């Protein structure tokens, strides 16, 4: 209720680092309002070291989904029959996008 | 598609008369205001358009907690009456109160 | 009959003089001014939308316009002044019936 | 679109010689260009003379000093004319 | 003001009943096909 | 099936379209239906004398409603305390509050303040009761007949002039120098000597005793003596007040240069030997042109004379003559450059030497006429190039304007637009990269960084008129040069003192904003007159469409094909330039409203400070003087200034509705129109009312126009909100 | 002041200035 | 248009007649009717907070319509509405105001009409000619001579009304 929450810094350039205001916590930076520090509170995250590996798990997470593009367009793609199959899709995508996803979050 | 001329044409009617009963009441209210007739705008101090419904529908919600959702212990939502929460001095959530204002910028 | 009739209520009950004691008086001639601008309105129709000929028994004549003007007229004013005599004498009327209250 | 009228006497003075016709001259015409380079020089020593005499000038100047003066402007159009007569040969 | 019974006499007239002339005989003169 | 009378092609239009064309073309007598040369300018003279009698009927109309509703008796005796009465109000829509509020005046009734400063006028003319401004409203109402009768004479059969009549340049030209400008002048001259002075010290001279009452003690015999300097002897003193005899001379004919130290406003004794001079100039400018007797100038044979030798202007100015006389647009085009030249002269020239007496005191009336005469000018301006374009498309023969200087500009057209397009962009980029990089510089708390320009060549120009303000000691400024001591005997000392008090308007001090704002108004009329330009000489043709004559001045377009030719016509030049026209007298009416109100409060380090960057025009011009302006009314009363706080509304709705006619075009329109066509025929009781004209979603030239209309409605009407509140709001 | 007679000379005067008006315009209309 | 028996015809002037006629008797009316005081408070002057905006006048003092004028107006008002809806709605006998522009015109009267002492047209017009120069000649006796109209109407007729 008193530190103002920054995560972006700017260089000294051309006079703007006057951007780098006093937000609180003996830290100076640009004020941000996407209200991650309060999910970060709300999964429980309580220090820099789990932002870490956050980070790295984003990393990884968006190395496999290009390599999945390419894979899926270059090497392996699915032919029309495939795609066309709404009630196989939705059953996956209620169930288990959905489904597990709520259940995992709520473990 | 084959009566998509009385779907626009009835789109269209309703696009006028609600532009004309809701624009028009402010432009009726910036006329009176400048013309010194505090007692002929619409407001709550003058002629009182009031969001009735709005109203009701919020103290449904303030008093379902024990009634109409009996295992709840307070609301679902602050706004819609109920408590001043304050966290920190500042307020989190308290009562959204509807009047001639509310009315006049839904219909907008 | 039936237009005259409802016109007076709306000039009456949401007028500029309706907090006033001639509020009926001020609603029942505003009711009036617009019938006789309605009246110059299907006059000024008439005369530009139909040709002169002897028929005067169906709506989209000449003569029959100018029947149905006159009736209009006669009408209008009949049940404005109607809704005048009733709402002059009637405190229900006066109020939404806010009198029972 | 209509005939544009002219003034009579309006005559053709168009020209792409080394000179204008001696008409471009108007009542001027007949002068011969030594009596227009002397009479240019002439006026401009004159309005100069009476230019310089009322430079600063009062409430009070000499009249005639003043339409002397206006020799100075009208020198340079005696010149022009004295140009004009010498490349037409007169 | 002099005359000051003037400009209640003459302004609804100017504002409401010159329009209201000039746009009905207008109108009556603008569709007509002689 | 017969409104438009001049045209059948419209008559015959079975929609909406044939009222609003026949209504928009009505003046454009060229184009109607059997239009003979002979006709026309019999038409055009009429219809001058009825726009003449419309000029006297509102002059007249001002005068009236003054004498009988204003105060002008009460503000002649205090004339910087009493606020001038223009008109009073009857609204029945009023509440009593309103009715209370606009009491102002002294006066027992609501009432507009007057901003245009008719008062002021007619005290310093001679006017100090209300009898005399009723007595002037007659004579103009009676020659407003007099015109409207001798309009409805001249289109009577024998009264009819000629085609020949109408087109004697020369004689026209005689009379309008010699008498109408110059007659005009030397009886205005009379005027002044005769009244005017006289009433400015204290004696009333009018019709019933002015032949018995001689404007100089001596009186017309130094006049036939040559003792004219007689005239100039004994000037009003410095302790002069006007209207009254203390501190009055006796000159009638002076040349003292400056202001009238107490009314603030140039001498009456200089206004009228001005005129006089004019007067007997422009008679003797009216006596060059040949009519009957055989002295004077033919104009054809000037123009046919004047071909340079070199060879550099082609063929010169041979058969210009003939194509000026048959054109009216060129006529036209000549007249509005002309006039709007005047009117931007008029602009710049009252608010720096005031003519009225007690005038530069009143702010609101300085703003109002300076605003007022500036967008007449753009429009005036524009007026001549739109008419120009007319010229080239409508009037333009090429085969009798062979290698003339018309046609060597169409020749290197090419040439004048690419050059106009680099001059505007070279402006552009670094007018607006300055304005950005001090903005920036300033926003990140440093403005010593900024790029501050000294305005040195304008101020260079102010020194050597006399300014003693920036130590350049040139010309005038310099005591010991030739042209300080030319002048030391007449107006040097009163001009002087008027040019180096800091209390008047004469040669305001400048700084960087003043540079940076005059290089924006450089772009601005560069950009303007592009558009109307490249309208003018691409209004023949172009590479996409070149038989573009064929099609006239105003047409949509040329269709999709070709990539697209949307806004291809003329006339669409005309309409891109008018937004460019309104921004323009936008920066100019903002430079001068601004740097005069902070001059008003004493505080010009304001506009010194922050127009150097675009946050302070827009925090401390718009943002700061708002205030007064938008609290009209609001929640706890309103005031007088409510009728401005109403039409600044006003003018930022007309504006926005502008936008829908110029961003949405004719096919969406045309689609709901059909849906509401069906819609109506077939609901009950409805049916039974029918169209007699089909309507029809308006032309995409129309519709252009409309949002052109409604744009321009709305920026002057939220201006003219502004800057009268602001500037009565503040008093400053 | 001015007097309601000398608003009727000015009315009376605004009325020639009408009927003249007309007379031009339709003049000028043919 | 014009003809509808609109204009300079017999029937605008045979109408303008009828009404001079009542307007000449309007006149004598209410000159007799304020000059014995029987218009009821005809000096009070109407207040805005009853009657709004419309009843204001500016004049210095009051700033409001007197109830003489407000019921003088009224009146006048009631044989307006008569006269549209005659206009609008007419007898079936009754002489229309708008002709059917097929109608024949009455032959126009020239310097006299022929005098018939009855209830005639003849009759109708003499006294509406009369009328109409009566209306015209007391407004013009009324200016010059400076007194009101109602005083001017009782001069004329030799002070029987008051
Ligand atoms: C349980 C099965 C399952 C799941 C989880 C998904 C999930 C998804 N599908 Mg679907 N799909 C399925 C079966 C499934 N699909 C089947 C059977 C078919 C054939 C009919 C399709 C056909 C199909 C098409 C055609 C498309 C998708 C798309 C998508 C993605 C939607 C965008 C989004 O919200 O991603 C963001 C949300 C996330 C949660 C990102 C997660 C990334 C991984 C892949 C989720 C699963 C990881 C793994 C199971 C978890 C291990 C947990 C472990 C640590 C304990 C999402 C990843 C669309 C897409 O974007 O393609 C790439 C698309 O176009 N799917
Ligand atoms: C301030 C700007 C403005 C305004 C007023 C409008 C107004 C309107 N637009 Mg437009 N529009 C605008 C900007 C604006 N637009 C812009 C910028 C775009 C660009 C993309 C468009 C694009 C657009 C489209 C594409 C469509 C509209 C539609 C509409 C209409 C909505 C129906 C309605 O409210 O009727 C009621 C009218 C109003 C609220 C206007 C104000 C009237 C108030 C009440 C005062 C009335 C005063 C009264 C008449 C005075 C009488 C006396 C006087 C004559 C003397 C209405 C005519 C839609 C339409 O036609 O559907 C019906 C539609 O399809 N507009
Ligand atoms: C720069 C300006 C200028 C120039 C070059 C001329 C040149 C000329 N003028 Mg013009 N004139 C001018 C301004 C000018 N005038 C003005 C301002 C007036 C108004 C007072 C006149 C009025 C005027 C008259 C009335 C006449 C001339 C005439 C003449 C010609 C006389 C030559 C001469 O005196 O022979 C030695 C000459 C062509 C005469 C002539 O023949 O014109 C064709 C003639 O009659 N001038
Ligand atoms: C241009 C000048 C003008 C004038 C003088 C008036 C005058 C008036 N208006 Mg306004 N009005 C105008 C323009 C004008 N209007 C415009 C342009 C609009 C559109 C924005 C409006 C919209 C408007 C509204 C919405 C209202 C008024 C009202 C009023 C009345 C004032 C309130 C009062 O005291 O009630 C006393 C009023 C009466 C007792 C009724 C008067 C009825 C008249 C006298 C009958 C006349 C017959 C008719 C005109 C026949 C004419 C035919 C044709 C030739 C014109 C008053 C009659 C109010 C009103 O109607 O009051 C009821 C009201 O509610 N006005
Ligand atoms: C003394 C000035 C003057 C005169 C005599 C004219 C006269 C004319 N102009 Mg020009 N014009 C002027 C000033 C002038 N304008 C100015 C100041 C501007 C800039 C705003 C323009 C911009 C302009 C354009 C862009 C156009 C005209 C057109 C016209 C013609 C028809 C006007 C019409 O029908 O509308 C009458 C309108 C109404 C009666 C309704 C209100 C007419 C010959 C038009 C034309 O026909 O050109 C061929 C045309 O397109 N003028
Ligand atoms: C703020 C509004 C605005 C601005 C800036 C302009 C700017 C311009 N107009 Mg336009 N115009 C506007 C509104 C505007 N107009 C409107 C409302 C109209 C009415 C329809 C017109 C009508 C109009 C016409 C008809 C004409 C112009 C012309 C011009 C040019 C005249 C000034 C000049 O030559 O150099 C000024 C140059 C600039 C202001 C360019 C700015 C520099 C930029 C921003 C560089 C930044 C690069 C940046 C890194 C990019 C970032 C991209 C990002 C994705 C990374 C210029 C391009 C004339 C023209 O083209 O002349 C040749 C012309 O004929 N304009
Ligand atoms: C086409 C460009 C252009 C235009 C339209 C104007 C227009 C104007 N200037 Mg600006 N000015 C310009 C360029 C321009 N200037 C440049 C490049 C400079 C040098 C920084 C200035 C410096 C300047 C000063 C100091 C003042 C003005 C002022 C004014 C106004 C009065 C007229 C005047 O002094 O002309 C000035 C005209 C020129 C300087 C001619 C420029 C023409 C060339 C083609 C421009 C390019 C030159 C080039 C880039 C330099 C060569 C290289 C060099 C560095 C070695 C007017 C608004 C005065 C004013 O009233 O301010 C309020 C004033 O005091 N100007
Ligand atoms: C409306 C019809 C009418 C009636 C009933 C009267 C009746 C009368 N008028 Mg007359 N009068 C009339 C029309 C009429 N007049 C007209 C049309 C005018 C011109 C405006 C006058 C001008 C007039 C003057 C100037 C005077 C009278 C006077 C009189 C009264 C007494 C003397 C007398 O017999 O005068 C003779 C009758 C006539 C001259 C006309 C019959 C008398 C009762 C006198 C009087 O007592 O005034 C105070 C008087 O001095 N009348
Ligand atoms: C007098 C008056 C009224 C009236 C009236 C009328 C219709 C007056 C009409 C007067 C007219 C039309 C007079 C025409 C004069 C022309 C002449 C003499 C030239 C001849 C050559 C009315 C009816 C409004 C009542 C009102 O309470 C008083
Ligand atoms: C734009 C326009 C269109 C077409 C082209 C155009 C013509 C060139 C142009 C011009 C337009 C122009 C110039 C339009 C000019 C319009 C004008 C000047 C209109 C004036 C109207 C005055 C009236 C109705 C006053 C009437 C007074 C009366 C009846 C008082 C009477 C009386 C009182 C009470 C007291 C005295 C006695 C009586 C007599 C009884
Ligand atoms: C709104 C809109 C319409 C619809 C507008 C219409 C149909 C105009 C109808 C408005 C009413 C019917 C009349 C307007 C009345 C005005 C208040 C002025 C009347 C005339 C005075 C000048 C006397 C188009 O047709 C259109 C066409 C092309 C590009 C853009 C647009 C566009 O934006």
């Amino acid at each position: 209720t008193a530190v103002k929450p920054s995560a972006q810094v700017v260089w000294p350039i051309v006079g703007q680092e006057v951007l780098n205001g006093d937000v609180g916590g003996g830290f100076q930076g640009v004020q941000v309002t996407s209200g991650f520090f309060q999910i970060w509170r709300s999964s429980g995250i309580t220090s820099e070291v789990e932002l870490y590996w956050c980070a790295l798990a984003g990393l990884i997470m968006s190395g496999l989904m290009i390599f999945a593009g390419w894979f899926h367009y270059h090497k392996a793609a699915p032919k029309l029959e495939w795609f066309q199959n709404a009630e196989s899709m939705l059953n996956h995508h209620l169930s288990g996008l959905l489904g597990l996803g709520c259940l995992s979050w709520a473990g | 598609i084959r009566h998509r001329d009385a779907i626009i044409s009835h789109l269209n009617w309703i696009c006028i008369f609600l532009g004309f009963h809701s624009f028009g009441l402010y432009i009726h209210n910036d006329t009176m205001r400048a013309l010194g007739r505090t007692q002929d705008m619409f407001s709550d101090t003058a002629i009182q358009l009031k969001p009735v419904f709005a109203q009701w529908v919020q103290s449904i919600h303030t008093l379902a907690p024990g009634n109409t959702t009996p295992n709840a212990l307070a609301t679902a939502s602050y706004a819609f009456g109920g408590d001043v929460v304050a966290v920190g001095n500042k307020v989190a959530m308290m009562p959204i109160s509807l009047g001639t204002a509310d009315f006049m910028v839904h219909h907008i | 009959l039936t237009h005259g009739y409802f016109l007076v209520g709306p000039f009456y009950k949401l007028g500029p003089l309706r907090n006033s004691d001639v509020a009926l008086l001020s609603g029942f001639f505003s009711a009036l001014g617009l019938i006789v601008i309605l009246v110059a309105c299907l006059t000024i129709y008439g005369v530009v939308s139909f040709e002169e000929t002897e028929a005067k028994d169906q709506l989209q004549t000449a003569k029959g316009w100018r029947q149905f003007t006159s009736g209009w007229l006669v009408g209008s004013v009949g049940g404005a002044s109607f809704a005048y005599i009733l709402i002059s004498n009637i405190p229900f009327l006066q109020t939404a019936g806010m009198s029972m209250l | 679109f209509s005939p544009v009228p002219s003034p009579e006497g309006t005559k053709e003075t168009y020209w792409e010689t080394k000179a204008p016709s001696s008409d471009v001259l108007g009542i001027g015409a007949g002068v011969s260009s030594g009596n227009f380079a002397a009479a240019s020089v002439f006026a401009a020593l004159v309005g100069g003379y009476c230019t310089g005499q009322v430079i600063p000038l009062t409430v009070e100047p000499n009249p005639l000093f003043l339409a002397g003066s206006f020799l100075l402007p009208y020198s340079w159009a005696l010149h022009v004319a004295a140009w004009i007569q010498k490349n037409n040969g007169k | 003001m002099t005359a000051a019974y003037l400009p209640s006499i003459l302004v609804p007239i100017i504002g409401l009943i010159f329009p209201g002339l000039v746009m009905a005989f207008a109108f009556i003169y603008i569709e007509q096909d002689e | 099936t017969k409104f438009p009378k001049f045209s059948q092609a419209l008559a015959q239009d079975p929609a909406t379209r044939r009222i609003w064309y026949g209504l928009a073309t009505a003046h454009d007598l060229e184009s109607h239906d059997g239009m003979t040369e002979e006709n026309l300018y019999q038409k055009i003279f009429a219809s001058h004398f009825g726009h003449l009698a419309v000029i006297f009927l509102w002059t007249s109309g001002n005068l009236f409603h003054v004498a009988w509703q204003g105060n002008f008796e009460q503000w002649v005796l205090n004339p910087l305390k009493v606020k001038p009465i223009a008109h009073a109000i009857w609204d029945p829509h009023f509440g009593q509050p309103a009715v209370k509020a606009f009491t102002k005046g002294g006066v027992s009734y609501p009432v507009n303040i007057a901003t245009s400063g008719v008062y002021h006028w007619w005290y310093t003319i001679g006017m100090r009761s209300n009898t005399d401004l009723y007595a002037g409203s007659l004579f103009l109402l009676f020659l407003a007949g007099v015109f409207l009768f001798a309009g409805w004479l001249h289109l009577q059969p024998k009264f009819r002039p000629g085609l020949s009549w109408f087109k004697n340049n020369e004689s026209r030209l005689n009379h309008h120098l010699s008498g109408l400008f110059g007659f005009s002048s030397l009886a205005w001259s009379a005027h002044l000597i005769h009244v005017a002075i006289p009433e400015a010290r204290g004696q009333h001279v009018c019709w019933d005793n002015f032949t018995k009452v001689a404007p100089h003690p001596a009186g017309l015999q130094p006049f036939f003596t040559g003792n004219w300097g007689a005239y100039a002897a004994s000037p009003d003193t410095t302790n002069h007040i006007f209207g009254t005899s203390e501190g009055a001379g006796t000159a009638i004919l002076t040349f003292l240069g400056g202001f009238h130290p107490q009314t603030q406003a140039l001498w009456l004794t200089d206004i009228a030997h001005h005129h006089l001079a004019i007067g007997v100039v422009f008679i003797f400018a009216g006596h060059m042109y040949r009519t009957n007797w055989g002295i004077g100038h033919s104009l054809k044979e000037i123009l046919d004379a004047h071909r340079p030798p070199g060879g550099r202007l082609g063929a010169g100015h041979k058969g210009i003559f003939e194509t000026l006389t048959n054109s009216l647009h060129f006529q036209l085009g000549l007249a509005l450059a002309s006039l709007g030249v005047i009117t931007s002269l008029v602009a710049q020239h009252m608010y720096a030497l005031p003519s009225y007496a007690f005038i530069a005191k009143d702010y609101v009336t300085q703003s109002a006429l300076y605003t007022h005469h500036q967008y007449i000018a753009g429009f005036l301006m524009v007026g001549a190039f739109a008419h120009g374009a007319i010229f080239f498309v409508r009037d333009y023969d090429p085969e009798q304007n062979k290698n003339n200087v018309l046609a060597r500009i169409l020749d290197h057209k090419e040439a004048i637009i690419s050059h106009l397009s680099w001059v505007s962009l070279f402006l552009g980029f670094h007018t607006l990269g300055i304005y950005v990089h001090n903005d920036v510089v300033v926003a990140f708390g440093t403005p010593e960084k900024q790029i501050l320009v000294e305005p040195v060549f304008a101020q260079w120009i102010q020194a050597s008129s006399g300014k003693a303000l920036y130590g350049f000691d040139v010309l005038l400024s310099s005591t010991n040069s030739v042209a300080a001591n030319a002048s030391s005997n007449i107006w040097l000392p009163g001009w002087l003192e008027a040019i180096n008090s800091g209390k008047n308007s004469l040669f305001l001090p400048i700084g960087p904003g003043d540079f940076l704002i005059h290089h924006a108004i450089a772009l601005a009329l560069h950009t303007t007159t592009l558009i109307l330009v490249k309208g003018a000489l691409d209004a023949r043709g172009s590479k996409l469409m070149p038989d573009k004559k064929d099609f006239g001045y105003a047409f949509p377009c040329d269709g999709p094909g070709r990539g697209g030719t949307c806004d291809i016509s003329a006339w669409d030049a005309f309409y891109l330039s008018m937004f460019w026209m309104l921004n323009t007298i936008g920066w100019v009416t903002f430079y001068w409203h601004w740097k005069h109100i902070t001059i008003w409060q004493g505080n010009a380090g304001q506009f010194n400070e922050s127009s150097t960057y675009i946050m302070g025009w827009l925090r401390d011009y718009l943002w700061l003087n708002s205030s007064p302006l938008i609290n009209g009314y609001n929640p706890f009363g309103m005031n007088s200034l409510s009728v401005w706080s109403w039409m600044f509304l006003f003018g930022h709705l007309i504006w926005a509705t502008g936008f829908m006619f110029l961003i949405s075009w004719r096919g969406y329109w045309q689609e709901l129109i059909e849906t509401l066509v069906w819609a109506h025929e077939r609901t009950p009781l409805a049916n039974l009312v029918r169209w007699k004209d089909k309507p029809v979603a308006l032309s995409i030239v129309q519709a252009r126009l409309v949002g052109l209309i409604h744009f321009t409605a709305g920026y002057i009407f939220t201006y003219a909100a502004f800057v009268i509140a602001s500037t009565t709001g503040k008093f400053g | 002041m001015i007097s309601d007679t000398q608003i009727f000379i000015a009315l009376i005067l605004a009325l020639v200035s009408l009927v003249l008006a007309i007379r031009l315009g339709r003049a000028l209309y043919q | 248009f014009g003809g509808r028996g609109l204009g300079v015809t017999v029937n605008a002037e045979r109408w303008n007649g009828r009404h001079a006629m009542f307007g000449i008797f309007a006149m004598v009316m209410t000159s007799y009717m304020k000059g014995h005081g029987l218009i009821p408070d005809a000096d009070k002057v109407l207040d805005i907070a009853q009657w709004g905006p419309l009843a204001a006048v500016w004049d210095g003092a009051g700033n409001g319509i007197s109830n003489e004028r407000a019921i003088i107006l009224i009146a006048h008002v009631h044989v307006l509405v008569v006269s549209v809806i005659a206009a609008i709605a007419p007898f079936g006998f009754q002489d229309t105001l708008v002709k059917e522009k097929g109608y024949t015109p009455e032959s126009p009267a020239g310097l006299i009409p022929p005098f018939k002492t009855g209830l005639t047209a003849e009759a109708e017009l003499i006294n509406g000619r009369l009328a109409m120069l009566g209306v015209i000649s007391i407004v013009t006796a009324s200016l010059f001579t400076g007194t009101s109209v109602v005083d001017t109407i009782n001069l004329g007729m030799g002070k029987i009304l008051y």
